[PDB]
RNA sequence: CCCCGUGGAGCUUUACUGCAGCCUGGUGUUGGCUCUUGGUCGCGCCGGCGCGGCUGGGGGCCUAACCCUCGGAUGGGGGGACAGCGCUUGGCGGGCAGUUUGACUGGGGCGGUCGCCUCCUAAAAGGUAACGGAGGCGCCCAAAGGUCCCCUCAGGCGGGACGGAAAUCCGCCGGAGAGCGCAAGGGUAGAAGGGGGCCUGACUGCGAGGCCUGCAAGCCGAGCAGGGGCGAAAGCCGGGCCUAGUGAACCGGUGGU
RNA sequence: GUAAGAGGAGGUAUAGGGAGCGACGCUUGCCCGGUGCCGGAAGGUCAAGGGGAGGGGUGCAAGCCCCGAACCGAAGCCCCGG
RNA sequence: GGCGUGCCUAUUGAAGCAUGAGCCGGCGACUCACGGUCGUGGGCGAGCUUAAGCCGUUGAGGCGGAGGCGUAGGGAAACCGAG
RNA sequence: AGCCAUGGGGGAAUCUGGGCGGACCACCGCCUAAGGCUAAGUACUCCGGGUGACCGAUAGCGCACCAGUACCGUGAGGGAAA
RNA sequence: AACCUGGGGAACUGAAACAUCUCAGUACCCAGAGGAGAGGAAAGAGAAAUCGACUCCCUGAGUAGCGGCGAGCGAAAGGGGA
């Protein structure tokens, strides 16, 4: 009836700018948590073929559970998760060219 | 007024509020900045 | 006229009475003075809120002359 | 037909993971000059909302 | 009739903002010759003379654009690079257009008021209304702040060269009736008051926990860290006895990582 | 009326447009500070534009690109008078 | 003989000297589309689900994973990640 | 504040040409303006037909009926009943 | 009849006033096209050393952005199809 409680105020620092959004690799977080679910060689076609990645152009496993010792493809890896599976198997890192 | 500080050879500034024609027409008190600690202030 | 004029209410007073418990920072007494006065784990601050120093509780003591003070009695 | 999103509150105000509304605290941005140092630190950051959070989250939509 | 509606419409103007119109600079339409002041590059010549392109301005004359006109004219005459028209510049502009022109209110208008602080109203928690009764605020201070140390008032009576109703001084009584920047209040000398010495914590990073509260906001705050200040030290310092001295958000200014 | 054009007028200052007053008689005073209008080749401010000292971005460079002081620039307003 | 102030509306308050209505019949007012959000019946489950469309049918369905929601958050961001 | 388009002013080059990739510059890369034409997939429904958890004469088209009629309006136009 | 394309083009209304903005390039007026009309073989996309005319549907996406950053408005590339 009055002024509105927008009170509040942009801090959404980076609002936008005429042509927009920058197109720039985005990273999916998956954990290898959801990794023990199998056994073979995990990589982004796998994990978006079926289940938890979806398009999201970069897969960067990470996190909580235990390591399946196995290979596991990725365009990046968790300080804690290279660990975690680096300590049982293969960290074989993204493309680069 | 509006008075503010800046930090020697450097970049830092500080709330302030200086006098109009009240005797003050240079202040030089000590503070505390973030990069290393404690240097002298002047106006500015 | 030239009247009908005031200052919003200032809610002031004692908040914790004697016996209650109350935890570290409790506001014990909001007040105009020293209407009240600090003592046993009991701290005051820029307005003379007087305030719990530790869990415990709330006591009150008059002391005439020296004026009347509150304190918190820990235990735990 | 589907509601649009409420630009001018995505531009101000998250959404928190459990469901909470966050925003900037006000009065930080030239009644400034002279306030204590714990005045403009403590406006340094986010808070909660409350029953306006609820109206708030109607907006924010596909969001 | 009267009031009310963030209703309508006609009218007004030195309400606001446009629009027509009108004034205007540059420029296109737009050309020739000539005189003279300024610039411009090369040369001849000791800042000045001579020359051409470029010129900019100003004067004059031309005619063929353009305009008017003449017993119809591929022409004569008059005006003439102006005017007119195109784009653009700034102006004037109720001729016209869209609108704005607050609320409270013992009806509305007029008057008064509109946020903040103090007291009363307020019914011994808190909170309470009225165009109820009364007063303040929109600042001030680098010393009026920190800390260490030291001292304690106003007033009444007696006494003292000027002066005594009240300066300054000695005495005796004098618990607060002084002071505490400013209103009022609550507080207060077992200082928050007066004076000193050193000083700038009118710090950065934070913040357990509460007061208050529809929301947003306001308020208090131990303690942790960093690096400091005064103190022998216990300790005190995150401005000022406290409670007013103010303004969401947008948009923008300056400086930085 | 966007224009072409028309009305004015197939008129020409003894005319035409606007304004106010309103046969006729006698008369119509003072005040230009404000407002309007009229005049004022000075001055003051004043837009595009011209100008380019000076500064910038980028390139290895030749360059390209941008910012920009003085100074020249109408009407209007100011100013001066009626 | 006892008792007894129409109906609706609107109101602090209406039999009201407040509103509406001559009477009867018929017409007459909370819908749908998309997207939200809760709840609820059910299918599946770290998954769940298809849109256009194609094929079928001519009151028959099936194919179709493009895509969407979910499986990670925090920060303005770079980024980091159970933080 | 580029790109595309263009009312005003200035005004090129012909592949050592030009344009674009969001001011600008350098790099890298894309495309070839200032001539034209091109089916299908698409839109609609006066018309014909088929179908309806569509109406059933105050409904359904305004019109099941001799209706855009009667009647009403100078006219545009309004517009039944049955 | 409607559909389409070009030239021109509102206001109520929304913003709880209103002027930018919205309504909306909608209503309508005008010219033209036709069984459709437009568009159409890159001086393209835009970040992949990728795509490969045009139109239509699904999606991308209420995203990117636009905005008195109000009210609101609102793409494209790509992917699935015809
Ligand atoms: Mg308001
Ligand atoms: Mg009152
Ligand atoms: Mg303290
Ligand atoms: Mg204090
Ligand atoms: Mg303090
Ligand atoms: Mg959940
Ligand atoms: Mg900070
Ligand atoms: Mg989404
Ligand atoms: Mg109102
Ligand atoms: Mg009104
Ligand atoms: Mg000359
Ligand atoms: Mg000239
Ligand atoms: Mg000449
Ligand atoms: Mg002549
Ligand atoms: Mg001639
Ligand atoms: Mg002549
Ligand atoms: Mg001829
Ligand atoms: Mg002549
Ligand atoms: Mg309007
Ligand atoms: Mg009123
Ligand atoms: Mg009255
Ligand atoms: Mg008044
Ligand atoms: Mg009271
Ligand atoms: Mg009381
Ligand atoms: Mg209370
Ligand atoms: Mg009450
Ligand atoms: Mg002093
Ligand atoms: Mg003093
Ligand atoms: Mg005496
Ligand atoms: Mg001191
Ligand atoms: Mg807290
Ligand atoms: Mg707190
Ligand atoms: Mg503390
Ligand atoms: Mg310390
Ligand atoms: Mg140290
Ligand atoms: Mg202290
Ligand atoms: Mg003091
Ligand atoms: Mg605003
Ligand atoms: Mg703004
Ligand atoms: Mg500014
Ligand atoms: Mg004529
Ligand atoms: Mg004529
Ligand atoms: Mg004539
Ligand atoms: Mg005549
Ligand atoms: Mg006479
Ligand atoms: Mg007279
Ligand atoms: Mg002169
Ligand atoms: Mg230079
Ligand atoms: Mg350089
Ligand atoms: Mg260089
Ligand atoms: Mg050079
Ligand atoms: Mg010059
Ligand atoms: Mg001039
Ligand atoms: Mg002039
Ligand atoms: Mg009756
Ligand atoms: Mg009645
Ligand atoms: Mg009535
Ligand atoms: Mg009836
Ligand atoms: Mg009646
Ligand atoms: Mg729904
Ligand atoms: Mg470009
Ligand atoms: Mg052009
Ligand atoms: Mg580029
Ligand atoms: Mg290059
Ligand atoms: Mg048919
Ligand atoms: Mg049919
Ligand atoms: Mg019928
Ligand atoms: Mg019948
Ligand atoms: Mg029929
Ligand atoms: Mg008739
Ligand atoms: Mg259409
Ligand atoms: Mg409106
Ligand atoms: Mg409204
Ligand atoms: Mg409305
Ligand atoms: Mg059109
Ligand atoms: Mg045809
Ligand atoms: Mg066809
Ligand atoms: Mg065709
Ligand atoms: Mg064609
Ligand atoms: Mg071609
Ligand atoms: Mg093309
Ligand atoms: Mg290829
Ligand atoms: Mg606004
Ligand atoms: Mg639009
Ligand atoms: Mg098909
Ligand atoms: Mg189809």
């Amino acid at each position: 009836g009055r002024s509105t409680t927008l009170m509040r105020l942009p801090k959404r620092g980076m609002q936008g700018q005429v042509p927009g959004e920058i197109k720039r690799p985005r990273y999916q977080g998956v954990n290898l948590k959801d990794l023990a679910r199998f056994e073979g060689e995990v990589t982004p076609e796998l994990l978006v073929r079926a289940g938890l990645l979806k398009k999201g152009y970069r897969l960067k496993i990470l996190g909580e559970g235990e390591a399946k010792p196995l290979k596991v493809v990725a365009h990046a890896f968790s300080k804690s998760a290279l660990e975690k599976l680096k300590a049982a198997g293969g960290e074989p890192v993204l493309l680069e060219a | 007024l509006l008075l503010e500080c800046t930090e020697c050879k450097r970049r830092n500034y500080a709330t302030e509020k200086n006098k109009r024609n009240t005797p003050n027409k240079l202040e030089l008190r000590k503070y505390c900045p973030w990069c290393r600690k404690h240097t002298v202030h002047r106006e500015v | 006229t030239k009247n009908g004029r005031d200052s919003q209410a200032k809610r002031l007073g004692v908040k914790r009475y004697e016996g209650q418990v109350v935890r570290a920072g409790n506001i014990l007494v909001r007040q105009r003075g020293t209407r009240f006065k600090p003592g046993k784990n009991v701290g005051m601050g820029r307005d003379f809120t007087l305030f719990a120093l530790v869990d415990g509780v709330v006591e009150f003591q008059d002391r005439g002359r020296l004026g009347r003070y509150v304190h918190v009695r820990p235990l735990a | 037909p589907k509601m649009k999103t409420h630009k001018g509150a995505k531009k101000r105000v998250k959404i928190t993971a459990s469901g909470k509304v966050v925003a900037m605290k006000t009065g930080k941005r030239h009644l400034n000059w002279q306030k204590s140092g714990k005045e403009i630190r403590q406006k340094g950051r986010k808070f909660v909302l409350a029953k306006p959070e609820a109206e708030r989250i109607k907006l924010l939509l596909p969001y």
